[PDB]
């Protein structure tokens, strides 16, 4: 999961 | 927004759509390319091809379970492009590049047409 | 094999599937979550959820155009997860995390359940 | 396009  | 994003989600969705295709699950159209038949999901075809997007947004054609392609289309070229739609991988070879490029132009798959043009230019 | 791969293909396919959903094109099921209704593509739901995969591979249920979820399921939680299925982005907030995690456990979306557990653990 |  990432900060888009 | 303040969303988080799962990097591998789109690739995992496509892998599962290809597993459904393999297992013939919820396939809803047969594409006929002369003597050959290919089963697929209309939504995947529309998401990948400008030609299928135009076909399945048409009020009469959206209801057909069989679509016949132009007799000039090569079944191997179509098969390579259908595999690309469901996997992102294109089996481009010296022996098939002309048929693949002609099929991608017909199907309106601009990124494929672009890589074929570049590989042809490199050989000249 | 000797394939080449288009990096952005899977993301571009998913973006187009979400555009079809927006425009209600070829949606083939309505998911009912108490008083709310959500239209979607069965194939996308199966590719993202172990529960929908089990539902639409069942010989009787594969033919239903309406699926009613358990009344304990929160429509907002479902809406957030449906948007995630079609976009890879999860709108996870302090005010919705418990409903999202409970809905993802019911729908069998293991990666979502995993990030919710981690965010909850960080708050404790 | 890349070599996968
Ligand atoms: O080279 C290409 C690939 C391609 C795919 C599509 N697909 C869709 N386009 C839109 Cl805007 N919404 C939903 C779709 F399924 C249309 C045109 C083109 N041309
Ligand atoms: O957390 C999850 C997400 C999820 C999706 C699926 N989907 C499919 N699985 C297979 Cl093997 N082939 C085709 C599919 F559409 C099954 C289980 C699970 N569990
Ligand atoms: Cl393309
Ligand atoms: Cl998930």
């Amino acid at each position: 999961w990432v900060i888009p | 927004d303040s969303c988080i994003q799962f990097t591998r989600h789109a690739s995992d969705v496509l892998l599962n759509l290809n597993r459904l295709r393999s297992r013939d699950i919820l396939t809803d159209v047969v594409i006929v390319v002369s003597r050959e038949q290919f089963r697929a999901h209309k939504t995947v075809l529309m998401a990948c091809s400008g030609l299928f997007y135009s076909i399945f947004t048409d009020q009469l054609k959206c209801n057909l379970s069989v679509i016949n392609l132009d007799p000039e289309i090569n079944p191997e070229g179509f098969c390579i492009l259908l595999d690309f739609m469901y996997t992102s991988r294109l089996n481009l070879r010296e022996g098939n590049i002309m048929a693949v490029m002609a099929t991608a132009m017909y199907l309106q798959m601009e990124h494929v047409v672009d890589t074929c043009r570049k590989f042809i230019k490199a050989s000249e």
